[PDB]
């Protein structure tokens, strides 16, 4: 009959770790004679190489060292302890993350240069990976008292209301002028801030009255 | 080398917009997803169904961010005395730092009382740990962020 020489520590089985970082998952037991420690992944025998980097898991510290793990091995991990007189068994859940510590990334061609007629209302995109809080912002070209760079060697903005609210895309960050006057016609920016440094896209509008050629 | 649709027409290959979704906050010294209790008291659990665990977080400005959860709208905070709790007013009291630390395990700092120091960690049993308690270094204090469900 087996028995966990150390149940207390044994109900955190949710890990959550970050990449290849080496985990070990063990259960220590006895009894009489000396019970077998069976395996798994996600519910069916764990080969001792069942994946890339292989395992080495000492059968004796009843343990299960996997080295620098992988999203694809997040899977409820099974121990088995099979005995003459008894069988007992606890699974642990396996997960693994793939930390993004950068910028934000943004799509290209995102925002994208477009023209529309005066009094148009337009919008303008976004899609922005970025496991850190970003802090998404939608600049506008301006120019001071004349020239559109000032002292500091960078360009003049000025942060934009917002134009309106979520709605569209709960993927994307348009940002939407309207009565477009031929006055909105500068340079936009979508300067997404994050912990780690800032990233950022860019495009242009053009509008113009109503009948052309 | 195999490969699929989507991505192969995709025009982005990372998930849009990824952080406006809300997800888990776990906690590398127990196994718990933070939790803001329905009353406003916070604590550690890994019932990976308490609904209280589903955070939305959000920065008004970069690195700076709010905890909140997607049940009620408890704006998570931390009081004078290192008190977890979860105002119902977006205030001062409820603005943390964010930052992936090496261990590419991400830490709260509660911008008001940085100075000092204050983690948003979980003592060991999955309870609340009072700010002073905090220190940098303990697992307590890493937070590792978690989708909804598993897969």
């Amino acid at each position: 009959a087996p028995y966990w020489t150390r149940p207390e520590r044994m109900d955190k089985k949710l890990l959550a770790v970050p990449a290849a970082n080496t985990v070990r998952f063990r259960c220590p037991a006895a009894g009489n004679p000396t019970p077998s420690i069976s395996w798994l992944k996600n519910g069916r025998e764990f080969r001792g190489e069942h994946r890339i980097g292989g395992i080495k898991l000492r059968h004796q510290q009843w343990s299960l060292v996997m080295e620098s793990v992988v999203p694809s091995d997040r899977g409820n991990y099974t121990c088995v302890v099979e005995n003459k007189f008894g069988s007992i068994r606890q699974t642990y859940t396996l997960d693994v993350l793939e930390r993004s510590p950068h910028r934000p990334i943004l799509q290209a061609g995102l925002p994208a240069n477009q023209t529309a007629v005066l009094g148009s209302d337009v919008e303008f995109h976004c899609k922005v990976y970025s496991d850190a809080q970003p802090h998404i912002q939608w600049l506008k070209h301006v120019e001071v008292n004349g020239s559109k760079v000032g002292p500091d060697g960078t360009p003049y903005v000025t942060v934009l209301k917002t134009a309106g609210a979520n709605t569209t895309d709960k993927e994307l960050e348009v940002l939407s002028l309207h009565n477009v006057t031929f006055e909105d016609a500068g340079e936009y920016t979508c300067l997404a801030g994050n912990s780690i440094g800032f990233s950022h896209h860019s495009a242009w509008l053009v509008v113009l009255p109503a009948e052309e050629e | 080398e195999i490969t699929t649709f989507t991505a192969l027409t995709e025009k982005f290959n990372l998930p849009p917009g990824n952080y406006k979704k809300p997800k888990l906050l776990y906690c590398s010294n127990g196994g718990h997803f933070l939790r803001i209790l329905p009353d406003g008291t916070v604590d550690g659990t890994r019932d990976r169904s308490d609904q209280h665990i589903q955070l939305q977080l959000s920065a008004e400005s970069v690195g700076e961010v709010y905890i909140k959860s997607t049940e009620t709208g408890q704006y998570l905070a931390m009081d004078t005395d290192g008190l977890l709790y979860g105002s119902q007013t977006p205030n001062e009291e409820c603005l943390f730092l964010e930052r992936l630390e090496e261990n590419h395990y991400n830490t709260y700092i509660s911008k008001k009382h940085a100075e000092k120091n204050w983690f948003v960690g979980l003592k060991k049993n999955g309870s609340c740990k009072r700010g002073p308690r905090t220190h940098y270094g303990q697992k307590a204090i890493l937070f590792l962020p978690l989708p909804v469900s598993s897969d």
